[PDB]
RNA sequence: AUCGAGAGGA
């Protein structure tokens, strides 16, 4: 019914008036932890390539 | 872990430009001035002196995040008149007025000094 | 290749080999201390 | 990704978020989104979940996404509103007497995403232009909603006299095609209650729409109190004399009464009421008569207050406090209950050494006849600690209860 | 002559700080060891029966006296050392010395061949020394001597140090013993329940616990009933009576009723005569007492020597367990019933579960005392063992090979360094929370420890009674200090002038009542105790006196003069209830007072004046004490006692309040605790501010120890620059917070910047931190130790190579030296290696083993510390210093509850700064205060500025009426301020004026251990557990974060179906079963020769794949295990 | 530990004012007249001054690691 | 083997103000210099070598800290005030170090901000209303007010403009306050200088 | 590494 999960992060959350409300503020350690498996085409080549 | 180094906020990244112009499209004769590495320090003085001009309809500034460091200084000028032009004219007039008041701080000091 | 070691009581410098007990050959005290690395470590002083 | 925080309570507190990275190591949220989550920033941590496929992505952005859960179905009203500055500056920002000057009004247009770029008429054209901060409101308010609502302080006097359609107090808002015609925007216009601008928005113009004004009252009204500021200190807690003679002679009179009572009680002139024990009926006595003494020592102070008082700002903004605590604050701290009732005797036939025998005077029982600024005696203090312990306790034993 | 009150304030402080250079912070620790020590050591060993054992030939081994040695500490080589206490906690020993007993074996066969051999000093034992205790090396040393040792001298000891580990005893509550108390439960056969743990005075067994109720009302009357213990049916009253040898009803009433014109009393208890005729002999009583018990002997003389042995042993120890007693008793349990009927009858109240006068603190002594007790029993049954296989053979036996001292030395050391006090083998019956690890991570951390009280009602527990705070816990307790979790109320806090008395013997208080005219209860005749009033010592019943008002008067006089009566005995005179009864047991928790005469003061100005000169004329505590000035009054004297808050209260008023006073208060801020005394004003805050402040300064950052440079801790942080507070209160002198401070003065603005400070939020001076504002440091210790635990396999620090050692990961070892040891001042950054251990195999003959760093930490190796464990292998030990800079996320707060987490930190050009160019250091949100109502926290900013313009430490004592807020205002407008603190500032980024001038000045903030550094954590696809295929827990492991059911249960709500299964399947633990189409059992898969059969059905082509969660599948073997058959059936 | 060098607040150099402080103080100057003599006189820096504990002085107390 | 550890000692050294005056016009921005990781262009060396022998305690102060170019030296070590105290020593204690200075400003790090607080005030008597007085007669007068200890602020000027702004800028030693002034001026005159140049390079390139 | 206990945070 419940479990752990992987692609979760956890840290303090902090005021940030410059966000709207439907954005979070995530530093770039959790981000650079944290991936997605993006799917290749045609449309996408060069820039997957590229990262 | 996650602090960024302090020259960040005065130093440019390789291949960024530290002033963009872009055209404001909602009303005419306004552009978007995104300085990048500046502040308020800046910003707040050029948005001043733009509004010194009679030609200068609107005249702001914002730094959109504290934690990042760029600005963006929206202009807009009558019809017969350019929104670049006025900033350029903006800070000719600002590097003027520190001109000035360099030279009659120095005065001031050597009269100070002197007697 | 030494490894020298400091006494935590008599402060005197001695030279011990690896499967040594550890003893100071001064006073025969039990607790050692490294001394401080030859390395070269830098400080940003901020 | 999906953005939760613990206790999970209800469908608002796992909501989707856009990610933009900044630089420290902490998640930074926006502040009206703090109440969906129940979450403030004294060591708050929250939970990140990062959907790896396009099918639950898409989910998150069509379901859960924050502007999708700015109503809720639990009370069909808003979950989320303007909270703690942006609400007190934008009740200062919106009362009648705030002009702004162009440069001012420049420097609030920079902050506006929805903005067509047009600079309006100013509401003052001489002997020098202002604009009014209902006009710049009127310009962060999206589309053309209308809506009707009432300021805090809205006299319930006032609507059946003269001058129901045009307020002396700048109350009685009033909100016509997307401009604030009139009044002074709180809690009762931005907050969470059903009908208000957020509410009739987010029911007019979509959850984009919504979610932009929520972005926009934020930052405007946030750079505006760069150059309003609010605060408060001590000289919000002190009251004048003539206040502080008022709530003295108030308490002095109820102390009074409550030992009229006690002497009543003691020679057996005291008959029970219907329906209690003649014990029961002597306590309802002196707690009324000390509950009377508390309201009006607090309407006292209330009364003193000025306009520049900043509890009373955030009162009335609906940001943050009640009138009671400004009266505990500045005029009694009151009655201190142990399981709703007074202090017990928990000595025999007493509550501390410091007390005769059978003394069910206020102070005994746990009265605190001194504000928190005036500071509390150490009888006082210790039985306000007791009451606190009883808060303290009940919000540690209901959980386990409540969860289950 | 007296002294005035414009003098009191002095005084009075004057006499606290005398106190406190007589006894301390951890006085009750040091006492109650000592007391351990001195005597219940030695009671306990000399209690034990003497084991007489015989095949003949006899021995009885005779323990008779007891010798503790200094702490010291036996090498390899086996030559005793002294040992200190740094010293035990760097090498990982326990600071222990060793007991020694002497015991006493004579010889007897036959023919008066007698012949004693006596063996002096046999050791039987290590026992674990408080530090700064009587035993302790650290007794009695200067503080240059401590610094010589490495040892701090604001350290106030009170500890252990087992394996290295500071571990602190925590008192546990109890009800008191040998008193009765009437309650009554509301749902219970019984209407009321006197109950009475009966224990003697020296313990060797539990609690007796006895029972006497009264049936509730629906045979014609109440009926009153004693449950006996050992016994497991309800007794009649008279029946018991009987069986003591009071048969006639007129005796057994003489007993219960004292007055017989009283028919109330008489007609209640009628019913139980009534039902106790048929029985009325003392045999026949004796045999139905044996027979309701629940061992009933079929013949009738068992029955009753059982019954006589229960009668005379378990039933009321405290009265006496001797012969020829059962007139004690039987008064006694007369006593017992006539204060049931007292309560039935409505003469008397129920008693306070919760009164602290009906408690006991059972503090060190008293807990390692019940330790000892159980090891030397075991001891002795060992030993008796040992020596009965030995004179079965019919020869002599080596004591010193009898006595294997391992029970008593690894029971304490057990039973101390895992808190589970109890044996090691009832390892659940054991009751855990004693014991635990000292907090070191700040001094007021280390100080509230050592003052920690514990309810042990229960976490669980979720009636608010117990956690309620009683009024009784005035002066006793700390009414704020309490944890705000699961625990509230029943982890509680010594108030600072709180002194748990150690425990006396009744001795010569019960020879001075005998001189004096007190009658014994066995003289007495009962017609007598009508009038006269009884004498309870310690709970029993002794006898009765005529004119209880000048027995009370002498016997004060004598505890006044420090005479037979010492100072910590507690004179309890009921009044109306004509009991006057006298305590001296252990764990009373009690408190200093001034005595009043008349309407005066006995401290006279000529006390203060010897005070004041009080390192000359060494006129110390303990002469105001003994002048008869001072007097200790515990929470059930209390009751007898009217209190003056100030000697104030003494003068003749208007309408005078009480006007015969008797004890006053030495200072009203005495009632709270080592964390509460911290608070500046903390009555002008609303309390549970002030309760979440006394949990927070033990997570404020400071200098927790002066001699931190040696500690090997495992975690530790410093602050760079800690200030002592502007705005103090006259308690931290003595809490040693202005040596040992834990936080800042920070120039604070309230005020509404930016929006970075909202809710529980501050903004920080960038400039600031750069300048060391709230900068700390990090130590972190790692342990190591390579065993050598047989030849099968040894481990050993070298540096490992990568052709030798298997389990070697890819990082780099270039950093350790030859021996496997990273060097001091080596820059190591996470994941690095710095002991380089390798392990010898049954990447051939040697597996790498090596400690690396905790991960995501980049600290500097700080030092190094290599020595030999208690068994002798090397033992490493690492400590790592990594400088914490405050940044955004990192958790400060204030003294009145106010915390928050820094928002957003700006440049002194970006923060708002006053004409003068003063910027704030944080800027908090004015939304905190008014819900909050911390005035105190605006009052201390106030009382800052001024204290900071005038060159002063400002006066925030909490009940002080010489401090109020117009006088600081009127000081304020003094230096060119506003008077109520506020200022125009400039804004930062434009240099306008702000238009509403805000409230700004210094106030002491703390930066507490929570930083956001060690709580960020993030996971895509790291390790798993091993039982479920799902993520680790916690950070240290890289775990994943659950996903619980309230989770699931908002998703569902939401309606996300995918995002559901991928968190709760695709994200946990996503496994394939092959399945039987026919049995839906799971089959046998043979993915590489592609053959799947399922052995149940003999078919191997009707089998189907499914994907399933690890955990479903477990489940499912699990079911299995247990004969379930879960088939999924996939059509 | 040890004085800080900078004011926290202006960045007013106060660590060569801990000496002359305590040197005022022995003085029989009061505190404030100390922190007039010295120059400082926003109360950022007189709580610099004043509320420092200078607890090095305990540090050199322990005999160091190495004679 | 002092009792502070070496990021304790750095941060402290960090901290210490350099006599500036004529020598940071010359030196270059580590950035901008193409030597190595230093050289004299660009950075100042400093050496600190000092061991507690004696028995009273040793103060390693600022005037230890000796340089290799004359002019760059400690503000105290300058030729009254004391040193700056960087640790005291016990005597077997000692503290041997090799520091670089560099050039930078305080948006960097606030060790490179010369100044020792910026007053700065304008309209000393209230008369543009940039701030509301709720009781303007508790309020104390500015140094620089020109009003009758009768009026407590100005009468309100609607015409008016912030002017007259009143400066005291204190040096925290590095630098003279007067040098201070003229090197701010001549700082953001080429901010701007910078700014031109690169607004004519985006506009000629449109 | 596991298990337990304890201390904490929201
Ligand atoms: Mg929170
Ligand atoms: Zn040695
Ligand atoms: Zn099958
Ligand atoms: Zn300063
Ligand atoms: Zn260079």
């Amino acid at each position: 019914m419940g479990k752990r999960v992987d692609f979760s992060a956890r840290t303090v959350i902090t005021p940030d008036p410059n966000l709207s409300i439907d954005q979070v503020g995530v530093p770039r350690s959790i981000a650079a932890n944290m991936t997605f498996a993006e799917i290749v085409t045609p449309f996408n080549i060069d820039r997957l390539q590229e990262l | 872990m996650n602090a960024p180094p302090a020259f960040e906020s005065f130093l440019l990244f390789e291949g960024e430009k530290k002033i963009t112009i872009n055209k404001d499209t909602k009303v005419p004769n306004a552009c978007l001035f995104t300085i990048n590495k500046e502040d308020h320090t800046l910003g707040n003085i050029i948005k001043s002196q733009l509004l010194k001009d009679p030609q200068v309809l609107f005249a702001g500034y914002k730094v959109p995040h504290p934690l990042e460091h760029k600005i963006i200084i929206r202009v807009q000028t009558t019809p017969d008149y350019s929104p670049q032009e006025a900033f350029t004219n903006a800070i000719t007039d600002l590097i003027s007025e520190l001109s000035l008041l360099e030279e009659r701080f120095r005065v001031a000091i050597k009269d100070k000094q002197e007697g | 290749q030494p490894m020298i070691y400091i006494c935590g009581e008599c402060h005197t410098e001695n030279e011990i080999k690896s499967r040594d007990p550890i003893r100071c050959r001064e006073c025969g005290y039990r607790i050692m201390y490294k001394k401080r690395t030859k390395r070269l470590v830098v400080f940003d002083a901020r | 990704v999906i953005f939760n925080r613990q206790p999970t309570l209800h469908k608002m507190s796992m909501m989707g978020h856009r990610v933009r990275i900044l630089p420290w190591s902490t998640f930074r949220l926006n502040l009206s989104v703090t109440t969906p989550y129940n979450a403030d920033f004294d060591g708050d941590e929250m939970n990140l979940h990062l959907p790896q496929s396009l099918e639950t992505r898409a989910e998150i952005q069509e379901l859960a996404m924050v502007p999708r859960m700015i109503v809720t179905p639990q009370s069909n009203r808003p979950v989320m509103g303007i909270v703690q500055d942006t609400l007190t500056a934008v009740r200062k920002f919106t009362k009648r007497d705030v002009f702004l000057e162009r440069g001012e009004v420049m420097n609030l247009l920079m902050f506006l995403s929805t903005w067509d770029g047009k600079v309006p008429q100013p509401a003052i054209l001489k002997p020098r232009p202002l604009w009014t901060g209902k006009q710049i409101f009127s310009l962060i308010i999206p589309g053309h909603i209308n809506c009707i609502r009432t300021h805090s302080t809205h006299p319930d006097d006032e609507d059946s006299g003269p001058y129901k359609h045009i307020s002396p107090g700048d109350t009685k808002v009033v909100v016509e095609n997307g401009e604030l015609i009139m009044g002074i925007l709180c809690k009762k216009s931005l907050g969470t209650s059903a009908g208000s601008l957020v509410h009739i928005s987010y029911l007019e113009m979509g959850h984009d729409i919504t979610r932009l004004f929520y972005s926009n009252i934020q930052t405007v009204i946030n750079n505006w109190l760069l150059i309003e500021g609010h605060t408060i200190g001590i000289g919000d807690s002190i009251a004048d004399s003539k206040t502080y003679q008022d709530i003295q002679n108030t308490i002095k009179k109820a102390k009074q009464d409550v030992i009229e009572v006690i002497e009543k009680a003691h020679n057996n002139e005291l008959e029970p009421t219907p329906g209690n024990t003649l014990r029961q009926t002597f306590e309802n006595q002196v707690n009324r008569i000390l509950n009377d003494a508390r309201d009006k020592t607090g309407s006292s102070a209330q009364k003193s207050l000025s306009e520049y008082n900043n509890f009373k700002s955030m009162v009335v903004s609906g940001a943050k406090g009640s009138k009671i605590n400004i009266s505990q604050v500045i005029a009694v701290v009151g009655q201190q209950n142990v399981e709703g009732k007074r202090i017990p005797f928990g000595f025999k036939h007493r509550t501390l050494p410091h007390f005769i025998k059978d003394d069910y005077g206020p102070e005994s029982r746990g009265f605190v006849e001194n504000s928190y600024l005036a500071g509390l005696t150490p009888t006082e203090f210790f039985f306000h600690a007791m009451g606190g312990r009883e808060g303290l306790i009940d919000t540690a034993v209901k959980t386990a209860e409540t969860g289950y | 002559d007296e002294i005035t009150p414009d003098l009191w304030q002095e005084a009075c402080w004057i006499v606290i700080s005398s106190y406190f250079d007589e006894k301390g912070l951890v006085r009750q620790q040091l006492d109650s060891f000592d007391e351990f020590i001195q005597m219940s050591v030695q009671r306990i060993v000399e209690d034990a029966p003497p084991i007489d054992l015989q095949a003949p030939p006899r021995y009885l081994l005779k323990f008779e006296q007891i010798y503790l040695s200094k702490p010291t500490h036996w090498e390899r080589d086996g030559a005793p050392s002294p040992m200190m206490p740094n010293e035990a906690r760097l090498r990982n020993l326990t600071y222990s010395a060793p007991l020694y007993v002497d015991i006493t074996k004579t010889v007897i066969k036959e023919g008066e061949e007698q012949l004693q051999t006596q063996h002096q000093k046999t050791f039987i034992g290590k026992i674990p020394i408080m530090l700064r205790s009587t035993y302790c090396l650290l007794n009695g040393l200067t503080d240059r001597d401590l610094c010589e040792l490495n040892e701090c001298p604001l350290d106030p000891g009170g500890y252990f140090i087992i394996n290295g580990s500071e571990k602190v005893l925590i008192a546990q509550e109890k009800m008191a013993t040998n008193t009765v108390y009437v309650f009554a439960k509301k749902d219970s056969k019984y209407a009321y329940t006197g109950e009475c743990r009966s224990c003697l005075e020296n313990s060797s067994r539990p609690t007796s616990t006895i029972w006497v109720s009264m049936l509730a009302r629906g045979a014609i009357g109440q009926r009153i009933v004693a449950t006996l213990p050992y016994i497991k049916q309800e007794v009649p009253i008279i029946i018991v009576f009987r069986a003591l040898g009071f048969v006639s009803d007129r005796d057994i009433l003489e007993h219960i009723i004292y007055d017989f014109e009283d028919p109330e009393m008489m007609e209640m208890v009628k019913p139980s005569l009534d039902e106790a005729f048929v029985i009325q002999e003392q045999n026949v009583a004796l045999n139905f007492i044996g027979s309701r018990g629940a061992k009933p002997g079929v013949t009738k003389e068992k029955r009753i020597k059982y019954a006589k042995e229960v009668l005379q042993k378990e039933m009321l120890p405290h009265v006496g367990v001797s012969d020829f007693c059962e007139t004690k008793k039987a008064y006694f349990l007369g006593y017992m019933v006539h204060r049931l009927l007292l309560a039935a009858l409505g003469r008397r109240e129920l008693d306070d579960r919760d009164h602290y006068g009906n408690k006991r603190l059972d503090l060190a002594g008293p807990l390692l005392a019940f330790l000892f007790r159980g090891m030397f029993k075991n001891l002795l049954k060992e030993v008796r063992i040992y020596a009965q296989k030995f004179i079965d053979r019919g020869k002599d036996f080596n004591l010193e090979l009898a006595i294997k001292t391992r029970i008593i030395s690894d029971g304490l050391k057990y039973s101390l360094a895992t808190g589970n006090w109890g044996d090691q083998k009832k390892a659940h019956q054991a009751r855990a929370g004693v014991s635990q690890v000292l907090n070191r991570l700040t001094f007021a951390s280390t100080l509230s420890h050592l003052r920690r009280l514990n309810s042990p009602i229960g976490r669980d527990g979720k009636l608010a009674k117990p956690r309620q705070l009683h009024n009784t816990l005035w002066g006793m307790v700390c009414p704020a200090e309490t944890p705000e979790g699961h625990a509230v109320g029943l982890v509680k806090n010594l108030a600072l002038m709180a002194y748990i008395s150690v425990g006396s013997q009744p001795s010569p208080i019960l020879e001075f009542l005998e001189e004096w005219s007190m009658e014994n209860l066995e003289e007495i005749s009962p017609a007598a105790i009508a009038d006269a009033t009884k004498i309870f010592v310690n709970g029993c019943w002794v006898g009765i006196h005529k004119d209880p008002e000048q027995l009370m008067n002498t016997l004060r006089k004598l505890r006044r003069q420090m005479d037979i009566i010492v100072s910590e005995v507690s004179m309890i005179r009921d009044i109306r209830e004509r009991e006057i009864r006298i305590y001296t047991d252990a764990g009373r928790i009690c408190r200093p007072l001034l005595i009043v005469e008349k309407q005066k003061l006995l401290l006279k100005k000529r006390h203060i004046d010897q005070l004041k000169e009080r390192e000359y004329n060494n006129y110390s505590w303990q002469d105001l004490v003994a002048s008869g000035v001072v007097e200790y009054i515990d929470t059930l004297e209390e009751e007898t006692v009217m209190l003056a808050m100030t000697p104030d209260d003494l003068q003749e008023k208007e309408v005078a309040y009480c006007s015969t006073y008797t004890h006053c208060e030495i200072h009203p801020s005495m009632i709270l605790g080592v964390c509460a005394s911290i608070i500046p004003f903390p009555d002008h805050n609303q309390s549970p501010r002030n309760t979440y402040q006394s949990a927070m300064g033990k997570q404020a950052m400071g200098v927790y120890i002066t001699n931190f440079h040696v500690r090997m801790d495992t975690l530790a942080h410093v602050l760079y620059y800690p200030q002592k507070p502007l705005v103090t209160t006259r308690s931290m002198e003595y809490l040693r917070f202005r040596e040992l401070p834990a936080g800042i003065n920070s120039i604070v603005a309230i005020a509404s910047y930016t929006g970075y400070n909202q809710e529980d939020s501050v903004i920080m001076n960038r400039s600031a931190v750069d300048r060391g504002f709230f900068r700390s440091v990090f130590y972190r210790s790692y342990k190591e130790q390579e065993s050598k635990k047989g030849f099968d396999q040894e481990e050993v620090f070298e540096k490992p190579t990568r052709e030798t050692c298997q389990g070697m990961r890819h990082a780099i070892y270039d950093k350790l030296d030859d021996d496997g040891l990273i060097a001091p001042g080596v820059r190591v950054s996470g994941d690095d290696v710095i002991i380089g251990k390798t392990v010898t195999l049954p990447r051939y003959t040697k597996r790498d083993c090596s400690t690396f760093l905790r991960t995501s930490e980049t600290g500097i190796v700080d030092q190094v510390m290599v020595t030999l464990n208690q068994e002798g292998y090397k033992f490493c030990k690492i400590r790592v210093r990594s400088v914490r800079i405050p940044q955004i996320g990192d958790k400060f707060a204030s003294r009145h509850g106010q915390k928050g987490t820094c928002g957003i930190q700006y440049r002194q050009e970006d923060m708002p700064f006053t004409c003068e160019g003063i910027t704030p250091d944080i800027i908090i949100n004015p939304h905190a205060i008014p819900s909050r109502m911390t005035i105190g926290h605006l009052i201390e900013c106030l009382q800052g500025k001024v204290s900071a313009n005038k060159g002063e430490i400002g006066d925030a004592t909490p009940f002080n009426d010489a401090v109020n807020v117009q006088k600081i205002s009127n000081l304020l407008s003094d230096y060119g301020y506003h008077l109520r603190g506020n200022e125009v500032l400039y804004n930062g980024f434009t240099g306008r004026k702000i238009t509403s001038q805000i409230f700004i000045g210094p106030t002491y903030y703390q930066r507490l251990k929570h930083m956001v550094d060690d709580k960020i954590h993030s996971r895509a696809r790291g390790p798993i557990q091993i039982l479920n295929r799902q993520p680790m827990e916690g950070r240290s492991r890289d775990g994943g974060l659950r996903f619980g059911e309230m989770e699931r249960d908002c998703q569902i709500a939401h309606g996300a179906a995918q995002f559901l299964r991928e968190r709760l399947f695709e994200a946990s633990d996503p496994y394939q079963v092959h399945v039987c189409n026919l049995c839906g059992i799971m089959a046998i898969a043979n993915t590489r020769t592609h053959t799947y059969e399922c052995r149940g059905c003999r078919n191997k082509t009707q089998i189907s794949l499914v994907r399933m969660p690890y955990a479903c599948k477990l489940l499912f073997q699990e079911l299995m295990s247990m004969s379930i058959a879960p088939r999924m059936m996939s059509v | 530990m040890i004085i800080p060098v900078r004011c926290f607040t202006c960045g007013k150099i106060v660590g060569n004012k801990w000496e002359a402080y305590l040197g005022l103080l022995q003085a029989e100057y009061t505190e404030g007249d100390a922190l007039d003599a010295l120059g400082l006189k926003r109360y950022c820096c007189r709580r610099m001054l004043l509320a420092h504990v200078d607890l090095i002085e305990k540090l050199l107390n322990y005999a160091p690691l190495e004679k | 083997s002092s009792v502070l550890h070496d990021e304790f000692i750095a941060h402290r050294l960090g901290l210490i103000p350099l006599t500036s005056d004529d020598i940071v016009d010359k030196l270059q921005y580590s950035r901008d210099c193409t030597c190595e990781e230093f050289c004299p262009e660009c950075s100042v060396e400093f050496t600190l070598d000092v061991r507690c022998n004696e028995d009273q305690t040793r103060h390693v102060t600022s005037r230890d800290l000796i340089s290799n170019s004359p002019r760059v030296i400690p503000v105290t070590s300058r030729n009254e005030q004391d040193d700056i105290l960087i640790v005291k020593l016990r005597k077997g204690q000692e503290l041997r170090l090799r520091a670089y200075a560099k050039k930078g400003f305080g948006k960097e790090h606030a060790k490179w901000n010369p100044t020792a607080g910026v007053a700065f005030e304008y309209d000393p008597d209230n008369a543009l209303r940039h701030t509301v007085y709720p009781k303007p007669e508790e309020w104390p007068k500015s140094e620089y007010s020109e009003l009758d200890e009768d009026e407590s602020q100005a009468p309100y000027d609607p015409n008016g403009k912030p002017e007259r702004f009143y400066y005291n800028v204190e040096s925290c030693g590095s630098l003279r306050p007067e040098t201070i002034v003229l090197s701010a001026l001549s700082g953001l005159k080429k901010k701007l200088s910078d700014l031109q140049t690169q607004l004519s390079h985006e506009i000629q390139s449109d």
